[PDB]
């Protein structure tokens, strides 16, 4: 089906701690490959998958390249947005960052991402058009002419229309095994409530239901062996709907 | 990579300047291609840089003067200012940017553009009898004009002064040597100027008056 | 891979 | 502006003594200032130069290792450091103030000099 | 636009010195600073980008801080090849700027300037012009200053100079005052003279000649 | 701009404890994996991710055979203990 390889960077400010707590988390679909914590002592993009592995150097020497540069940027990038809000220095602020392309089953460019955020609170985005951006605040604003004057939403789409895509099916050819793998939930019930277990599916996209409904359900959870978990329960037939189950299944 | 710069070093005033930057070592790619002018004395002033696509953010003192074109094909990017005055005659760097877009990694070496409508001229070289003895080369198009003392010998005390460009577009240079007081009657001394464009060799006999 | 040409805010 | 001299006197062979000048007037913040020194029978010498903060102290050949100059913006004075004493360095230290931003050695003031006798 | 500055304009040191150099903004740049180095001739070297980060090649005694409105760029245990102009360039918000220059020199005694003026060759008076230069020979520092004078009057606008690049042998400066007059100008006047002030003379030197 | 941690204390099926804390702000979490009520020492944390609404969450685990989670928030003004459910 559509596979996504997303980028999370998420900065939080230490107060006279020494510089920020950077963590890159790189993503394809529901699976962690790459992972950069600036507190661990390797300083390099460690990997997180077996099949990243099989990449040697020039590559990780380029991603750590890159991944200190997002680093950089958003050490400073806390910085400019302490200033734009005008909030004290003892405080301890995050900045997060997402960027992205989808695909379909063709594996072609289906849309791009790429937003901002500042203390949780949506900060800048990228429209779908990849032209245009909405900025959320009058502090916003000033970014949003800045990255018009940069051209970054054409240079942005290059790379989620682009090296993104490419990157992405070199991804989905070398992690093949895993990333491409589709695994059914291991649907089961326990006894008042009742409640069904759906158990190691991957990918984390899963939807459950009761009908005969003020259901009470729980966020996926990580497993922690590349699966997720989901419950729901309903105080007195349960259906669930994965990519693993072409036919729906009710228990 | 290396970036190199190819444009002509003479341009009339209130005409087209055009420079080539070409990229050898790799490619114009994704990165943004800037053109940084640092006129003779003065701090380097940025004027814009270009991406493959032919977008390219100005800078704003000069954004209707300003034409930057890149050439992907032939991994070159190029300016072409217009209406050029004599406030454009610089040291124009082609450089890349880095990739957080703050700052310049890779430089060319640079091309000095001369603003002048001035046409090419031979060095009259004047001598600076003294002690301190010289000789002026003044009056002379284009750059340069090498000055040596005594053929390859005299190398203690030669002080070669860079060359200035007067009111008349016309540039000179002055050439001292320190030699002791005792030799001034047992040694001659006589300076050698060469400017290569203008086909012009003088030797000119500096003795004291 | 990470996208190699970043801007700040 | 006015500058007064005090802190000399008659010092032994390889000892210390440092030098206070006054600056009475304007406040001492953007000129440089000066140390100098005219022997009996000579002319004067370029001894040290205290240039505004941050902008490093310079002093000549025959004073160089030995001597150090300090500035005192609040205090309007100067320090002159002048440590390992020999005969030679015997003679009237001056202070010079540089009436010029630029630092082009615009010497307009000056003070009334203190004898630094080594014996 | 937002205006760059740099403290100080010029640091004299020596090898082994502890350097430090001062960069400031007129608006907030938030910490998008860079640091630059360029040799005479060549073009800048980037050494420390986002006023803490140190650029692969260049060396750890190169350290860069930033304390607030503020930006700070050290040289611990300098060397030779460190002797150069340093630039501040500013990425908060286009265009880029960069920042004055702050040059280092090597530090050594301060020595004043010999000072030989040349009178106008005769070759050059059949030719209607007239060129009279004053000579400023190993000095230190750079801050020299050379004024014309004629008949004890000042002059201004007429007159061009051209300094060298502290030649490798003593680490001294020199300078050549080139006074630019007419034929006719020239022979209006009896005395010719420059008056040259600097940090290691108590008293300004005017050398002179008479037609 | 701070939402109170979702926590979930579970295991994957010797075995793994997982305290799954998620949609919490800021990122600042003490997690500690109390076996009778004495913490844990060999507890392991995965790397800090965020969701589409901006907020985190974190995946702490160790290798278990009364287990609890005390979680430690700048939201929750008392440490918080989530025994460890098998039904849940």
């Amino acid at each position: 089906g559509s596979h996504s390889m997303r980028y999370f960077f998420t900065s939080v400010s230490r107060p006279g701690r020494g510089e920020p707590r950077f963590i890159a988390v790189g993503y394809v679909d529901d699976t962690q490959f790459v992972r950069f914590d600036s507190d661990a002592a390797s300083q390099r993009m460690e990997p997180r998958a077996p099949w990243i592995e099989q990449e040697g150097p020039e590559y990780w020497d380029g991603e750590t390249r890159k991944v200190k540069a997002h680093s950089q940027t958003h050490r400073v990038d806390l910085g400019t947005l302490r200033g734009y809000y005008n909030q004290s220095e003892a405080g301890s602020h995050t900045v997060q960052r997402m960027y992205g392309c989808d695909v379909g089953s063709d594996w072609r460019f289906l849309r791009g991402y790429h937003q901002y955020a500042y203390d949780g609170k949506d900060y800048i985005a990228l429209k779908e058009d990849l032209r245009s951006w909405t900025a959320a605040d009058m502090a916003a604003q000033t970014t949003k002419h800045k990255w018009e004057a940069a051209h970054v939403a054409e240079q942005l789409r290059a790379y989620l229309e682009g090296t993104c895509v490419e990157w992405l099916r070199r991804y989905l050819e070398n992690g093949k095994e895993t990333l491409q793998r589709t695994d059914a939930p291991k649907t089961h019930m326990t006894h008042a409530t009742l409640r069904c277990w759906a158990l190691s599916f991957y990918p984390a996209e899963i939807t459950l239901t009761w009908q005969r409904q003020d259901t009470e359900l729980v966020e996926t959870r990580p497993a922690g062996d590349g699966t997720f978990q989901k419950w729901a329960a309903v105080v007195v037939t349960c259906h669930v709907q994965h990519e693993g189950l072409p036919k729906p299944l009710t228990l | 990579v290396q970036l190199q710069e190819s444009g002509p070093g003479l341009v009339k005033p209130s005409e087209t300047l055009s420079l080539t930057c070409t990229v050898s070592g790799g490619s114009i790619s994704t990165y943004y291609w800037s053109w940084i002018r640092q006129p003779p004395g003065k701090g380097l002033e940025w004027i814009g840089y270009i991406y493959y696509s032919g977008s390219t953010n100005y800078n704003p003192s000069l954004k209707s003067r300003v034409t930057i074109s890149v050439d992907t094909s032939k991994n070159q990017f190029s300016l072409k200012l217009s209406s050029v005055t004599a406030a454009d005659m610089a040291v124009y760097y082609c450089a890349r940017i880095t990739e957080i877009h703050d700052a310049f990694e890779i430089w060319g070496q640079g091309t000095m553009v001369t603003v002048s409508s001035a046409s090419t001229k031979g060095p009259s070289v004047f001598p600076l009898a003294p002690a301190a003895l010289g000789c002026l080369v003044k009056d002379y198009f284009p750059e340069p004009v090498t000055v040596s003392w005594n053929s390859g010998a005299l190398t203690s005390g030669v002080h070669t002064f860079p060359a200035v460009l007067q009111s008349s577009g016309l540039y000179s240079l002055s050439s001292v040597v320190t030699v002791p007081s005792s030799s001034l009657g047992t040694q001659t001394y006589i300076c050698n100027v060469n400017h290569k464009p203008s086909n012009t060799k003088v030797d000119k006999r500096v003795e004291p008056k | 891979s990470l996208l190699q040409h970043l801007i700040g805010l | 502006v006015q500058l007064q001299e005090s802190g000399g006197g008659l010092v032994q062979p390889g000892g210390s003594l440092r030098l206070s000048c006054a600056a009475s007037g304007r406040t001492i913040s953007r000129y440089a200032m000066s140390w100098f020194r005219q022997a009996p029978g000579k002319e004067r010498e370029f001894v040290a130069v205290a240039r505004r903060s941050g902008d490093g102290a310079f002093y000549a050949d025959s004073v160089q290792g030995r001597f150090t100059v300090s500035r005192d913006d609040a205090k309007n004075t100067v320090y002159l450091q002048m440590n390992s004493l020999k005969p030679e360095d015997t003679a009237v230290y001056y202070c010079a103030i540089d009436s010029d931003t630029f630092y082009s050695g615009s010497y307009d003031y000056w003070g009334q000099g203190t004898q630094v006798t080594v014996s | 636009d937002i205006h760059m500055t740099q403290s100080p304009s010029s640091v004299s040191a020596s090898v082994g010195d502890r350097v430090t150099i001062t960069c400031r903004a007129s608006q907030g740049i938030s910490s998008w600073l860079a640091w630059y180095q360029q040799k005479p001739g060549k073009a800048p070297k980037l050494l420390i980008y986002a006023a803490s980060s140190l650029q692969s090649g260049v060396p750890s005694r190169f350290s860069g801080s930033e304390s607030g409105t503020d930006f700070t760029l050290t040289i611990s245990s300098l060397q030779p090849e460190d002797f150069a102009t340093y630039y501040c360039q500013q990425a908060n918000s286009f265009p880029f700027t960069f920042g004055p220059g702050t040059k280092v020199d090597i530090k050594r005694t301060v020595a004043a300037p010999s000072v030989f003026i040349f009178p106008p060759s005769d070759e050059q008076l059949k030719s209607g012009t007239a060129s009279v230069v004053c000579l400023l020979n190993n000095f230190y520092p750079r801050e020299a200053k050379v004024q014309w004078k004629v008949d004890n009057a000042l002059q201004s606008g007429n007159s061009q100079e051209s300094v060298t690049e502290q030649d490798s042998k003593d680490s001294t400066y020199s300078l050549s005052s080139t006074l630019t007059l007419s034929k006719a100008d020239y022979e209006k006047h009896k005395v010719y003279a420059c008056e040259v002030t600097h940090q290691g003379l108590s008293s300004p030197v005017t050398k002179s000649f008479n037609r | 701009i701070q939402r109170t941690p979702k926590i979930q204390v579970y295991s994957r099926h010797s075995n793994f404890l997982n305290c799954y804390v998620s949609g919490f702000h800021p990122s600042d979490i003490e997690v500690d994996l109390l076996k009778n009520g004495e913490r844990i020492e060999k507890v392991e944390h995965s790397d800090l991710s965020f969701s589409k609404d901006w907020s985190f969450y974190l995946l702490y685990y160790t290798e278990f055979t009364e287990y609890a989670c005390r979680v430690n928030h700048v939201t929750l003004s008392q440490p918080k203990i989530v025994k460890w459910d098998r039904d849940m």
